[PDB]
Order: C-alpha cells, then structure tokens, then sequence
C-alpha cells in the first residue's frame, strides 16, 4: 500500500535524493535514477506516481551516481570517464559540465576499464576502479591532482571518506583496505580482512555520527559491523549478495539493505527489528527522513513518502 | 553422558553433503542396526576418491586416504554411542 | 522487425567469407585482396575496423575463432597448402604454418572445447589431419596426431557438438568429387579409445552427388543425431545409435526431408545457435530459412531478394 | 620382501625388482651409473602403456600415481587424455632426453607395443 510503482523501460541501477537544505523545513521531493544493461543507457530525474522531469543520454552505463551540490550531479561511466551534470532548474536542462575521459585504463593493454565507485566531498571527487587506481580529482581542475597507481591488483569495489583526506576502499579479494591521501607513497596504511576467507565485499557504508563505525556487505549476505580503531559483530541476514546498505541520514538507528532475491529488508536499533518492505533484483536505495525509493531490475520504480508510518 | 567429537573437515567435498552418506549408513541393517556395514562402507569410500579424478594436482592422495580413515573411525564411534545410550535406556 | 544496414566494407576486392566469434561481437572478413579484417562492435551497434593485415598467397577458403577460453585464435586455410594460427600482441601475429598437407586444404574447424585445442584440416588429398597445441601458452608449436585417410576427395568437415561422455568424438567428411557411379560421398568417423585411432562408422550411401557442405546439430540431450547434407538438395539425416564394446556401434539412418525447392545447388548449410531454424544458400542468390513445427514437419519460413528485400 | 633381497644382492638384481613395482625413473638412473643399456626400462615402460590401452579403471588409477613418482614435464589441460595417456607422453619425454642408439631404443618400444596388437 505504501509502495507507489512505476514501470519504467530500463533497469534501475542507482537511485539518490536531491540533499535538501536542512535550515528550511522542506520534504525532499526530487531524486535521480541512472540505467543499466541497455544499448543506450541513461540518467533521469523525478520528482515524487513519480513524474519524470528531465533525463540525458548517458554514454556508457551509469555505474556510480552521487550528488554533489542541488545543481551538479557526479556520474561514473563503464568506459571510465567521470563526468559532471549541471543541472538548469530553470529549463529542466542537464547540461554537461567537466569530464576526465581517460581516468580509468588497465595497465598497458589498449581498450577501457570501468569505474566502480565514486564518492564526494565537495570540492573532492574520489574514484576507484578494476584497475588498482585511486584517481583524485578536483571540480574546477581540469588535470587529476594525484594518482595512486597500483594500489590493488584486485578490482576494488567501493569507496568512502573516513574521516577527511583518507579513504576505506573494498577489493574483490575480501579485504578493507584504510589509504591516506597526504602520504606520498603508494602503500595503505592498514588492511583489514576476514582470517581465512575471502569472500568478496560488494558495499560498504560509515554510521553517519561515530565515524569509526563502518558497515559492509558480503557475497554470503553477511552483514558486518567493524570498528576502524579496535569484525565486531557479524549477523546472519540474507540467503544471497547483498549489493548495497545505507544507513539513515537524519535517524541512524535504522538501516537498509538490498539484496539480489528481491527483498529490501529494515533494520531497527531503536532487538533488531526486521521486516520485508517489498513483496527480480533491487540495485539501488536511498533514505532521506520519511521519503525512501528502490530501483529494481523489473524496470520499476518504487516510491514511498511515509516509510514509518 | 555423551562424548560426540569434531565434524567433518571435507578438502575437495561438502560438509553437508557428507549428510546425506550418514543417513545412508544409518539404515537399520535388521532391527536397531544403524550401522550399514563397515565392508560396504569402506568399499563406497574408496570408490569415491577414485571417481574424483586426481588429475593434473596429483600430489594430495595421501592427504586424501587419511580422511577416508577418520570419517570412518568418526561414523563408527556415532553407531558405538548411539548403541549404548539405547542399552543405557533399556536398563 | 527485418532491418537492413549498409556497412561501407571499405574492401578493394570481393569478400569471400566472414564470420562470428562465440559472443557476438567480433568478425572476421577475408577477401579476394589477399587480406583479412578484423571488425569490432562497440557499445552503439556501429562496426569498426581494428586490424587489417596480408596473410597468404593462395586463395582463403575459411576462417574459425577459437573458444575464448583459450584466447583470441584464429585459424586460415589457402589454397598454398597452408593452415596459419593467428593470435594478438598485447596486431596480429602468425604463430605456425601447418603445411603437412600435400594438397589444397580446403576446410578447418576447431575441436569442441572439451577435448581440447585440436584443429582439424582436410586436404584435397583424401587425408584428415587432426593437430594438437599441447601448451597454449605457446601457439607455436603444434604436434600432428591422427591421419584419416578416407579414399576421396575431402570438401568439408564438421565435428559433433555433443559433448556428452557416451557420445565419442566423430567427425563428418564429405565427398566433392563428381563420381559418375561411386556413392556413399559422406562419411562418419567415430574415435575407437581401445585402439586410439580413428575408424569409419557410417557411410551414407543415399547421398551419391557431390557433397558442398555438411553440418552437424547440438544433439540438445536428445538419443539421436541430425545431419545436414547440402549438395543438389538440402537432406536432413537423424542417424540412432544402435543397442550396446570392442568396436564401433552400428547406426540406423533415415531421411527425414529433403528440399529441393531451390532448383539449383545448395552451396551453404548452417544452423542457429539452438539448432531449430537451419539455413540454406543457392545459386538463385536466396537464402531459404527451414523451420520444423509441432508435428516435426519441415517448412520453408522466409525467402530473399537479391536487392535486399525480402520476398513477400 | 624384496626391501630384504636389495639388502644382499647385485645391480643387474636391484634393477630387476625396480622394473617389477613399477618405479621406472629409478631403474634408468641405475642402469646409467653401471653403465648398462636402458633397453629393459623402456620394455617396461611400453609394457605399462600396452596394459592401459585397454584395461580397468583401478589400473588407470594406480597408473595415474605412479606418474607423480616419476616426472610428468609439464601440466596438460586435456580432458580425454587421462590416466593412460599422461603415462605415454612420459615415457616419450624419457626417451628423448636419456637416448642411445636409435635402433635399440625404437625397437624394444615397437616390439612390446605389438605384444598382442596395436595401431601405431
């Protein structure tokens, strides 16, 4: 009842809100979807049935999306290239902005290599990829600021800004890896792994608050809770890989995960309470206060505004 | 009291597949009897490697005999205890 | 929804023939210019020439990718007696000239990928070679295995696809040669393990005018075989193994259609990716697609112009 | 028991029992050293290889081992060779590194190979 779905024509890979302003008391009512496994693929934007307000051939498949102001929103390709949206409120144009086409190739060998995962802290814009690289790059610079090469030989799956100028990066080899941005040699500073598996981590996630709280997920969907500074906890969850989990911007007590059978599962600290908040594969979710959306592999997209009710 | 030891460490196998045989020896021969027979059940284990064809990797056979060797002195102390906790109940 | 598309093929000369890797996306066009193309699909359904090299004097006949398992091999027979196995650097490198042969090597085809990298060529001669790479790592060196020498002159060949264990490896050879009386022009070779050779199994006596091209179809976990034999009529063949050893198992054959609704010589016989839709080639410049209904009845489902149009 | 009969006896002795059990490399390293000829080695070798062309699966098995006690060169991905097979290419290889005469060495090969019949 809650759930609203629309049917689209493209499966769903990424869905992300507008961050709204948190002086002014708005509901957020805008996000932004990106396609995958299509001959043209695409970024679209709607705002809550869900209307479709405007949407740009995306060359390549859109990987990665993450928004970096109201008006600009980061997009990583297949082919590697970053590329910057801005977006023209006023016409309900998105224009393109500035690209690094060649931020991510395999090591000699001619043809592309995808980019995994972006994240962003503006004016920061870090990229990982199947390459061992950890590209940095700037909004206004049009040359990449510093190159970690050969960082890992394995294809890093995720990334996310500990604390300022370090990153926690995830590889296919099971292992966390913690990297420093100031430190001028190619070496990690800490690498933490399972003791005798390697099963490989798809997402990785930070508590919003205590910074040293770090949430992953496994191809066994085990979610594990780890503490930077000292596994923690590993709880039994689902019965296949879980793609993505999120915590809950504003309440961090509840937290969200999706995995590949189908169900979008919640999980309330505030006993972890869980329950099945859908009834083929959800890709994607993003939380903002009452308002959550999945994108799914069924073309559809699921929309609800009272997610505690 | 009851002294039931460690599972099954398979190396090219299932733990839980390994399940499936234990049942298998634990069809009552007559009346009570769930312990197949330690001819039969040696003889399947042996025939069971030898399917898995040693290929190219050659050089763990020995390692492989040895857990023949436990999974059966395992199964046998199984049928030995569940037979007397039957005889401890009788009496 | 038919479409047609106009790919400039940027070819000085006639394009003899070209063909599909196993993912669909890279094709090879050797052409009457003594050269051979490499064609790449990009992510829009554009093609782009990659690599164009020479290769051989004599005329190209075929050319096979391997699987992708064992890389990126292809193979090209000529009429110079030569089979050369072709592999990137990472353009195009020549790794061996596999000239046992003493007469123009009509056609090559890979092994199935389950015994392994053995390239087969049949010569003029009369005589199938089947080679072997050992490493494949290094292409360079290949070691000949098995001769069959079959008594007339070999036109094509094509390997079983099943890859069941009871099914031994066969290989089909057909007969071009225009013998007046001589019949039996296809030929089936099954591999006898006791005496590690290969042997004659069956010989189609029913086909007694020269045979162009023959293919076999994925068995599709079925008991039977089927056949395609293309020579002034398309037959299709359903050859059941008999009951069961030290030797070959007799088969039982029977003709299950024959088309001669081209009127003319049947040049070209090649299946679908799942066996059911079998296409045909003639000298009336048609392409004639045969698919079987519910009650296994043959019928003829889409004829062609020579412009370009499809026949309505 | 023949741990016992190497503990007295003589060379020719020692490389008889060796050929017996089967532990060929062994053999053609004591036939160099005396300097007797590897004709009774590459006998057995062929005899072996005639077995498995046709025998059971118990022999391919224990076939398949003795290979590790010898030195198989290099690692073949084929799935149709098995046990047999692999026990060919190393008898080959054997050959060729530690050969003699030519005539000696082919001819005790083909004769054993046509101790009942064989497609060459």
């Amino acid at each position: 009842d809650k759930f609203a779905a629309k049917f689209v024509s493209h499966k769903i890979s990424r869905t992300r809100w507008r961050p709204v302003s948190a002086s002014s008391l708005q509901q957020p009512d805008v996000f932004a979807t990106g396609s995958w496994d299509n001959e043209e693929n695409k970024v679209c934007v709607w705002a809550t049935d869900p209307k479709q307000l405007c949407d740009i051939k995306h060359p390549g498949d859109v990987m990665d999306m993450q928004f970096l102001d109201k008006e600009r929103i980061v997009t990583g390709s297949s082919t590697g290239t970053v590329t910057i949206f801005r977006h023209h409120e006023n016409n309900q144009t998105l224009s393109v902005n500035q690209r690094w086409e060649q931020a991510h190739y395999h090591v000699g060998s001619n043809m592309r290599a995808p980019c995994t995962a972006i994240v962003c802290s503006s004016p920061e814009i870090v990229s990982v990829g199947e390459d061992g690289r950890i590209n940095c790059f700037r909004a206004e610079s049009r040359d990449v600021l510093r190159t970690i090469d050969d960082a890992d030989s394995s294809t890093m799956h995720g990334v996310t800004f500990l604390r300022t100028t370090e990153i926690l990066t995830v590889n296919s080899v099971g292992q966390l890896k913690l990297w420093d941005l100031r430190k001028q040699g190619n070496d990690p500073t800490q690498i933490f792994s399972v003791t005798g598996e390697r099963v490989p981590l798809h997402c990785v996630d930070r508590h919003p608050n205590q910074q040293h709280v770090v949430a992953t997920g496994g191809q066994d969907g085990m979610l594990c809770i780890w503490d930077v500074r000292h596994p923690m906890s590993l709880l039994n969850a689902h019965e296949a890989e879980m793609w993505e989990v999120h915590f809950h911007p504003s309440n961090p007590d509840h937290l969200f995960t999706c995995s590949e059978d189908g169900s979008l599962w919640h999980w309330d600290a505030s006993q972890l309470e869980i329950t099945n908040l859908l009834p083929l594969s959800v890709n994607s979710l993003d939380v903002l206060g009452q308002n959550l959306v999945c994108g799914t592999d069924a073309e559809a997209i699921y929309v609800t505004r009272r997610l505690f009710s | 009291s009851n002294e039931i030891p460690e599972p099954l460490q398979l190396d090219f196998f299932d733990r839980s597949q390994i399940e499936q045989v234990i049942a298998n020896c634990e069809h009552k021969n007559r009346r009570g009897q769930t312990v197949c027979n330690v001819k039969l059940l040696h003889r399947v284990l042996v025939a069971e490697v030898n399917a898995l064809q040693g290929m190219a990797a050659i050089g763990q056979r020995p390692l492989l005999m040895e857990e023949i060797n436990t999974i059966l002195q395992y199964v046998v102390e199984r049928n030995k205890l569940l037979q007397c906790l039957h005889a401890k109940r009788h009496a | 929804m038919f479409v047609a598309r106009s790919i400039a093929a940027d070819h000085k000369d006639l394009i003899h023939d070209v063909s599909f890797d196993f993912h669909g996306r890279r094709m090879a066009t050797c052409s009457s210019d003594q050269s051979v193309k490499v064609w790449d699909k990009s992510e829009n359904v554009n093609w782009h020439c990659t690599a164009s090299w020479k290769t051989h004097s004599g005329s190209v006949w075929r050319v096979t990718w391997a699987h992708p398992e064992f890389g990126q091999v292809l193979a090209s027979c000529s009429f110079d007696r030569t089979a050369a196995v072709w592999e990137e650097i990472v353009h195009w490198v020549k790794r061996t000239t596999l000239v046992d042969s003493r007469t123009s090597v009509t056609d090559v085809k890979f092994a199935p990928k389950h015994m392994g990298l053995m390239l087969a060529t049949c010569s003029a001669d009369g005589v199938v070679r089947i080679y072997e790479a050992p490493d494949v790592m290094n292409l360079s060196q290949w070691s000949l295995q098995h001769e069959i020498s079959c008594k007339l002159s070999c036109s094509c060949i094509s390997w079983n696809p099943s890859s069941s264990r009871a099914h031994s490896p066969m290989i089909a050879v057909g007969s071009d040669d225009s013998s007046p009386n001589i019949m039996g022009k296809v030929q089936i070779y099954e591999y006898n393990e006791n005496t590690r050779k290969y042997a004659k199994a069956e010989t189609l006596m029913s086909v007694s005018d020269p045979v162009h091209d023959i293919a076999f179809a994925p068995n599709l976990g079925r008991s039977f075989h089927i056949l395609a034999v293309a020579t002034k009529d398309v037959r299709i063949f359903t050859m059941k193994p008999l009951r069961k050893s030290g030797g070959v198992t007799k088969f039982e054959n029977h003709t299950v259609a024959q088309f001669d609704n081209h009127n003319s010589q049947v040049w070209r016989v090649s299946w679908n990716i799942t066996g059911t839709v079998l296409a045909s080639s003639g000298d009336d410049g048609t392409v004639r697609l045969w698919k079987a209904n519910y009650m296994d009845n043959w019928k003829c489902i889409g004829v062609l112009k020579g412009d370009g149009n499809p026949v309505g | 028991s023949t741990a016992a009969i190497a503990g007295s006896s003589a060379a020719e002795e020692m490389v008889a029992l060796l050929v017996q059990a089967g532990l060929f490399d062994t053999a053609i390293s004591l036939c160099q050293t005396f300097k007797l000829a590897l004709t009774s080695v590459f006998e057995g070798l062929a005899c072996k290889c005639i077995r498995l062309q046709q025998g059971g699966e118990a022999a391919q098995a224990e076939a398949w081992e003795w290979l590790a006690a010898n030195q198989l060169a290099t690692v073949i991905t084929t799935k149709e060779s098995s046990a047999t097979d692999e026990a060919w290419r190393l008898m080959i290889s054997y050959l060729d590194k530690y050969e003699a005469k030519n005539t000696l060495y082919h001819h005790c090969i083909i004769n054993k190979l046509l101790s009942h019949g064989v497609p060459l």
